[PDB]
């Protein structure tokens, strides 16, 4: 599994860019595809996502008609074609797979990133209410997240994803639906809680684990992330 | 001399049986009260075969199951939403049996290719591609069940069982003894043991462990063509195609109770029992899954509604619905 | 050669510690009483409790 | 006079209710037990709604000859003749699409599979629907009412000259539902005779030569009711519009017995389709 | 009501569903064959002259049709528990060697391998799971069984026959008590050809009888039967 | 098909005795 | 090899400049001089455009077959080939215009007054055009450019199974195009030869029944050109898709030259309708 | 009226150009 | 009318001779 952008470098504002993702090693049809921006000192953002099949799309307000995606699946390419960018898009975009089914991970994989500089229902708002914590290896760690709106659905799912990237690296899934833990994540994460109140557990701190956690509710569109708490030694 | 030795002490062993044997177990039980009329409404239909199935495993989760059918296709359904979770393309298009992993991790399947195909279901790529492929058997795979992830038990038309490691690919024990084709297999809760019936009227006990048979079971007319646990480990009922079902205790080691009437002729494809073990339901040819009270020897319900021949039938783990699979291409769920 | 090893068989299996089976049938009707209530099938499940629900 | 007016209404009111009885125990059967899975359960079905609505048209046309004017109104007019003349050529073109459907099944089997399918069947039906509505919609806007002789008529009004529109839609009509159904019809069913008696397993046993000999009468019984329907109407219309005739008792009694005529076709089409076909025998047997 | 990874769910559903009505209808074009008969027949070569464990699948091409052969020949099952899924079968292709009679297996009790072919037959053709469908029979090693009925007669074997040497008459000696083996003449045709290296000759002659299934399964889809 | 084809017709006494009774 | 595309090459050259020459020709002396002020002259002119649009479509045929590939794109496919089957009937069926036009000026003259006038034939051709777009509408669509063997291919897809609306496109483009057209000029012509006979003022004298001789030999040189040129043609279409035929140069030289053919009756109409016609030839003499 | 009937013949085919 | 009919397409050695040229 791997996934690598193309198509970076400095924009002219009211230009046109088109980037474009390449896969390999594994089954580039049957995933769902997502963009998402980092802003350079603040944290991620959903930009849009493409069905398997091309079968429905979604956009962000923000960026809706401006941004047109698409996919190739006999190149295993995903393509993003921008017209009219503005001082905003000065980000770091990721290229996202997930596939949906009774028991997947989604967002489980992300890829590598690609800069581009210009410039050198009700909206579920997710709260991070701190922005740092300062901790010492060996002590259990509590990370809080709140929701505006109450992500138990009737099917008794409730839709919160728990993201760590740590400092120059690629972001990575911890937690998918708030109790399963992601494959590849070890036992030291426990994700709790109930409806507006979520509690991340780190018990026996170690290290590598420094970085900048998420939680990302996924109950309707648009994906709407959280502030990120970040964690230093 | 020989022979003669052996039908004295088959002799003997049925005088044992005889002299054991003190009081009916339907003259015991025939003081409760029965239970009564069972009528299961249908819940969900699930298409999408467009063949005919032959077998079905519910999961542990009690949500999935795995279906098989004589297209080359596995089917593996979420049954609360309709929804159709995996679609795996078989090499080979003839299937007589699947099993489901209680992690859910893998699937097998087998038939006429002599080949039991293992296939991943959590790998990183997101194809459901062969893992493993367990040759070696010398006739037809009639029944397969995981023990765990990485041992498996199946039956075969050689006369024959098999312990696989799944891992290594080497079949770690062979059980022989069976002189018609062994058709089905049950695992216990524990799984030291299993049961196993085959196409000599009678049934077998073999210990995992050991390698060893430790009890045969005699008393049907005809072929058995199904047999199960019932949920406490200590007894099992066989169905055959005399249009007799029997009950047989491990420990007393003799036929507890026979499930007859006389209008059904034809022959009883499959047997499942209820999560008490009260209710023994079982699909015969007669496009009907008749479900028994267990210990008053009588009818307790009637389940109609398929339009051809009733090939396999399964209880769920917490015993919420029961999911019969039958020729005309569809699977049915009655709670 | 085959006619020994099933005569051993036989054998083995007549040597074996058959209980009474009124013990087990004792045992048998208290495990049917005792999971009897635990049981969807023989006792039904109200349509909130139940998975399965009809669909509009 | 009134022996002549009990004898139409009594025709009219015959074929009509047989007809309509026909039709819907057909649809109901179909609908109710086979469900339309394969091809040929839906040609019947698309016969029995064409012919349904074809012998429904029928009591306001009794009720015109006897009242002789139209009190129903303009719409109703041409709601009735638009949808008189669109299902006559939906039953017949349907007609010829099941000796098609029946020749490509003998003749070409290879060919048989890609054709006989669901899909392709709704496809070709939909297709002669709409070639139905080609005629259906100028008849539709052409037909008004004119008062005449103290009485409405529901009558075609054709723009000037009167005469051309008029006997070029008499022209096409007569071409389009007899010299190319009959043609089409003989030919592939003469031809799927042929293949028949070609047929090795058909010939040699007693048993199969019977079998052989009823397909071969009820492919004639099919043919032969086909042609004795359709044909004195429209030649009779040919005739009318050619050579002028004085009007006579014997003129009117002839002109209603050839209406009726060409509704028996549709009003004997379950009977010789649905009925004698063996599935449905079969399914009447066990219900 | 559903969440929008349910929504997805059944997309990937409605998706699951185009691909299986696909491949059934691709499933459904396909002509399958089923392939029966002794070790000695002949099956290897045969299946080599139409192409140019456990189930054997041959898949060939002729004028646009599609064939699935399934050679079941090694498998040493009981056939009566496995028979049953073959019930969807087009036809049945029977290969036999005419010179057989003369071979006989190393029993005790010298049998004649004809005869056993006879009963094999006999228990296909009488199987419930088979009444409507039909037996292409192949007859094999016709110049060594004109070579062998020149040098021995077959009065040996089985005394009923008493006609007078020659590969004509007791060829379609051989072929009428095959076809009088049959006991339901009216729902199955039994087609004879015998055996010839010629790769045009019996391919023809399979598709042929394949073409007459196909007539009569068209004649009763439509209902004329 | 017919029915509709312009022809003058007279009234029948039929419908004279329906509206009578 | 080369002897053969040169005698193609320059068999197309010569029927497009001839055809494209009387047409624009016709139509300039029709526009510039007579105005349109007759039925007669309306039916002309709408020949001669049919007949140019369905010429200038020959030298992308012409291109076609020199370069072996279509190079020009997907929508100038769609355009050519549309315009060449649309504008195919519509010349054909207008030649069948004016037949019933001319039999119907003849026959019946009381109702030719009523007929002949502008407007009516106005009319009448403007429902010649719709009927063509009947036709030209899905050929429009179904035509695309396929990718075989390295070398672009301009013609028509047809949907699951090809075989079917493959041969129902050419049965039916067959029968409207040729079988109805030949019978009713034939007989129209026919008939009208029939009524001229009867005619005192042709007969009676020398120099009008060499008069009467003259309408007659146009008639039938009008009947006989039309017949020789279209059927070839439709004839070897028909037998190349009844029966298969092993490729051969001689294929080729007459499958191009039964092409060039159909083409050049549309170039010669242009020249018997109107240049042998004595009001243009009066027309020519004034100036 | 024959006579006004060949005016109005000869007057189409005129009209016609063939005469 | 027959131009646009599926027929097998040679490369002439006119279109050699003008490309060539
Ligand atoms: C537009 C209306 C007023 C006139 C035309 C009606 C047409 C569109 C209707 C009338 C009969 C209908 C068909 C009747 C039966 C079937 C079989 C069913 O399994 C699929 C739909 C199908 C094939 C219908 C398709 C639509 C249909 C052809
Ligand atoms: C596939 C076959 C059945 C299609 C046949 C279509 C024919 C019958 C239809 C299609 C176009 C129709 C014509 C359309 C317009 C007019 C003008 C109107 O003032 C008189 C009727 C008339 C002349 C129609 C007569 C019937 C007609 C010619
Ligand atoms: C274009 C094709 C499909 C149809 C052509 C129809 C033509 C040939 C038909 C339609 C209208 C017909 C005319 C209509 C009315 C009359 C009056 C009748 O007393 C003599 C024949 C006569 C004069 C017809 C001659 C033939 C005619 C012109
Ligand atoms: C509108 C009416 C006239 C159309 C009638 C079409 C009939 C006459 C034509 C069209 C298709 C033709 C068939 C097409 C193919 C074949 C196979 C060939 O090996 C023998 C002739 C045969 C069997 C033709 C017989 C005649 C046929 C059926
Ligand atoms: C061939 C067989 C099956 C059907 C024959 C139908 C036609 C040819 C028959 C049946 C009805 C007949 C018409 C009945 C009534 C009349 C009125 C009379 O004053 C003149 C003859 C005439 C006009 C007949 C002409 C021929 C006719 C139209
Ligand atoms: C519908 C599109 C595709 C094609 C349109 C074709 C028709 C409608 C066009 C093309 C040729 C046109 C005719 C050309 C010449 C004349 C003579 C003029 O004095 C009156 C208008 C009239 C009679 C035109 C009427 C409209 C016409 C018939
Ligand atoms: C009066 C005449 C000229 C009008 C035109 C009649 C004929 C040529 C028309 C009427 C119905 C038309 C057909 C209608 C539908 C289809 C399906 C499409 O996928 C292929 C073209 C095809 C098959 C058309 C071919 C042309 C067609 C057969
Ligand atoms: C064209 C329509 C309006 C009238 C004629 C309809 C029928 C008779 C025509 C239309 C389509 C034709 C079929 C089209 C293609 C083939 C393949 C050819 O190798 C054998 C004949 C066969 C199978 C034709 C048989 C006759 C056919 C079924
Ligand atoms: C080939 C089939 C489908 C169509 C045949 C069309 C032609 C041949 C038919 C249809 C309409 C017919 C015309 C209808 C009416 C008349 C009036 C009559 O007093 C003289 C003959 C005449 C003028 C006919 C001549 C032949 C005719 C033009
Ligand atoms: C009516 C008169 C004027 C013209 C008649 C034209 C027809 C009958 C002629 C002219 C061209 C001829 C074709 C020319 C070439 C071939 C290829 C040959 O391998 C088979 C015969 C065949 C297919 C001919 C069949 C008959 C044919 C189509």
């Amino acid at each position: 599994v791997q996934l690598v952008e193309s198509g970076g470098g400095l924009v002219q504002p009211g230009g046109s860019r088109k980037l474009s993702c390449s896969a390999s090693g594994f089954a580039f049809s049957s995933f769902g595809m997502h963009w998402v921006r980092q802003a350079p000192e603040k944290g991620l953002e959903w930009v849009a996502y493409i069905s398997s099949g091309s079968g429905t799309i979604y956009y962000a307000d923000t960026v809706k008609g401006r941004f047109t995606i698409s996919r190739d699946d006999p190149k295993n390419t995903l393509f993003l074609q921008m017209t009219s960018l503005r001082s905003e898009d000065t980000a770091m975009y990721y290229c996202v797979r997930s596939i949906y089914y009774y028991g997947s991970s989604p967002f489980d994989f992300w890829g590598q990133g690609t800069t581009l500089t210009v410039s050198a229902s009700a909206d579920i708002v997710m709260t991070q209410a701190t922005s740092s914590v300062p901790v010492t290896p060996g002590e259990s760690v509590s990370i809080s997240c709140r929701s505006s709106k109450s992500l138990l659905h009737s099917n008794g799912n409730t839709y919160l994803y728990w993201f760590l990237q740590r400092p120059g690296q690629s972001p990575q899934l911890l937690i998918y639906r708030m109790s399963n833990l992601a494959s590849g994540v070890p036992d030291r994460f426990s994700g709790s809680g109930s409806g507006t109140a979520f509690t991340l557990t780190i018990s026996r701190l170690e290290a590598e684990d420094v970085g900048v956690y998420y939680c990302m509710q996924h109950l309707e569109y648009p994906l709407t992330f959280g502030a990120g708490t970040k964690l230093e030694l | 001399q020989l022979r003669q030795e052996a039908e004295q002490l088959k002799n003997q062993i049925r005088d044992a049986r005889k002299a054991c044997a003190d009081a009916t177990l339907s003259q015991i039980t025939n003081n409760i009260d029965p239970v009564g009329r069972i009528q299961m409404r249908t819940r969900r239909t699930l298409r999408g075969h467009l063949a005919k199935i032959y077998a079905m495993h519910w999961g542990t989760d009690s949500r999935l199951l795995v279906s098989a059918s004589q297209d080359g296709k596995l089917i593996i359904w979420d049954s609360y939403t309709t929804n159709k979770v995996h679609a795996i393309p078989l090499r080979s298009s003839w299937v007589m049996t699947c099993a489901y992993a209680p992690s859910g991790n893998y699937v097998a399947c087998g038939g006429l290719d002599n080949i039991c195909s293992i296939y991943n279901l959590k790998t990183r790529e997101g194809n459901v591609r062969v893992s493993r492929e367990l040759a070696g058997h010398t006739g037809y795979l009639s029944c397969c069940r995981f023990l765990d992830d990485n041992q498996i038990v199946t039956s075969s038309g050689d006369t024959t069982c098999a312990l696989w490691d799944i891992e290594t690919g080497q079949q770690t024990t062979t059980f022989t003894g069976h002189t018609g084709d062994v058709m089905s297999l049950s695992l216990a809760p524990d799984t030291r043991l299993f049961v196993s019936g085959a196409c000599d009227a009678s049934a077998k006990l073999w210990d995992v462990r050991e390698g060893m048979c430790r009890q045969t079971f005699t008393g049907h007319e005809s072929d058995i063509n199904a047999i199960c646990f019932f949920p406490n480990g200590n007894a099992f009922a066989t169905g055959s195609d005399d249009a007799t079902c029997r009950l047989f205790d491990l420990r007393a080691d003799q036929e507890l109770m026979t499930y007859s009437h006389d209008n059904i002729i034809c022959g009883i494809t499959s047997v499942s029992f209820s999560k008490s073990g009260r209710l023994l339901l079982a699909g015969y040819d007669d496009f009907n899954c008749n479900v028994w009270d267990a210990l008053k020897a009588d009818r307790a319900g009637v389940l109609a509604g398929h339009d051809n021949r009733v090939s396999c039938l399964g209880v769920t783990d917490d015993g919420m619905a029961v999911a019969t699979g039958s020729w005309d291409s569809f699977l049915k769920i009655w709670n | 050669a085959q006619a020994r090893k099933l005569v051993e068989q036989l054998k083995m299996e007549a040597n074996i510690d058959r209980i009474k089976v009124s013990k087990a049938a004792a045992d048998l009707m208290a495990y049917c009483e005792a999971h009897a209530k635990e049981d969807p099938l023989l006792t039904p499940v109200p349509a909130s409790e139940n998975p399965f629900r009809e669909k509009k | 006079s009134m022996i002549t007016a009990i004898t139409i209404m009594a025709l009219y009111s015959i074929v009509c209710v047989v007809g309509l009885f026909g039709n819907f125990l057909v649809m109901y059967v179909i609908v109710r037990y086979t469900k339309m899975k394969t091809a040929t359960n839906i040609y019947i079905f698309n016969l029995a709604l064409a012919d349904a609505l074809a012998t429904s048209t029928l009591p306001f046309q009794s009720v015109n000859y006897l009242m002789g004017t139209w009190p129903f109104g303009t719409i109703l007019c041409k709601i009735v003749i638009s949808i008189d003349y669109y299902n006559m050529f939906t039953s017949i073109w349907t007609l010829c699409t099941m000796s098609v459907d029946r020749y490509i099944a003998v003749c070409h089997p290879v060919k048989a599979l890609d054709f006989r399918t669901p899909r392709n069947a709704k496809i070709i039906n939909v297709c002669n629907w709409i070639l139905s509505s080609a005629i259906g919609l100028p008849v539709m806007f052409m037909a008004t009412t004119k008062y005449r002789q103290g009485s409405i008529d529901c009558t075609l009004t054709f723009s000037h000259p009167t005469w051309y529109w008029e006997n070029l839609l008499k022209i096409c009509v007569f071409i389009f539902a007899f010299i190319m159904p009959v043609l089409i019809i003989t030919v592939c069913y003469g031809l799927m005779i042929l293949r028949l008696k070609s047929v090795r397993m058909l010939s040699g046993s007693k048993e199969k030569d019977r079998n052989l000999r009823r397909i071969t009468r009820m492919v004639l019984v099919v043919v032969a009711v086909f042609i004795v329907c359709w044909t004195p109407i429209h030649i009779y219309v040919i005739i009318k519009a050619l050579v002028t005739i004085p009007e006579t008792t014997f003129q009117t009694v002839s002109w209603h017995f050839c209406i009726a005529l060409g509704y028996t076709n549709s009003c004997l089409n379950p009977v010789l389709y649905a009925f004698l076909d063996e599935n449905f025998k079969r399914c009447f047997r066990e219900f | 009501t559903l969440s929008a990874e349910d929504k997805a769910a059944v997309e990937r559903s409605k998706m699951i569903d185009r691909n299986l009505r696909e491949d059934g209808e691709k499933a459904a074009r396909e002509v399958k064959l089923l392939l029966l008969g002794a070790g000695e027949s002949g099956k290897s070569t045969i299946v080599k002259q139409m192409k140019i464990t456990g189930i054997v699948e041959t898949h060939f091409t002729f004028k646009d049709l599609h064939f699935k052969m399934f050679d079941v020949g090694a498998q040493r099952s009981e056939r009566k528990k496995w028979i049953h899924c073959f019930e969807g079968v087009t036809a049945i292709i029977f290969c036999v060697a005419l010179s057989d009679y003369d071979l006989v297996l190393a029993e005790d009790e010298e049998m004649n391998r004809m005869h056993e072919s006879m009963k094999l037959f006999d228990s296909i053709c009488n199987n419930k799971w088979f009444t409507d469908t039909s037996i292409i029979l192949f007859l094999n090693k016709k110049d060594l069984f004109e070579e062998k009925i020149k040098k021995s007669p077959l009065t040996i074997c089985y005394p009923e026959y008493a006609g007078s040497n020659t590969y004509e008459e007791a060829a379609a000696y051989i072929q009428c008590q095959f076809e009088d083996l049959n006991k339901r003449k009216d729902t199955k045709e039994i087609y004879t050809h015998f055996t010839c290296s010629t790769d045009t000759k019996n391919v023809q002659f399979v598709f042929d009888a394949v073409t007459d299934v196909i007539i009569k399964n068209n004649l009763k889809d439509c209902g004329l039967f | 098909y017919g029915g509709f084809m312009t022809s003058e017709k007279s009234q029948t006494p039929l419908v004279t005795l329906f509206k009578n009774a």
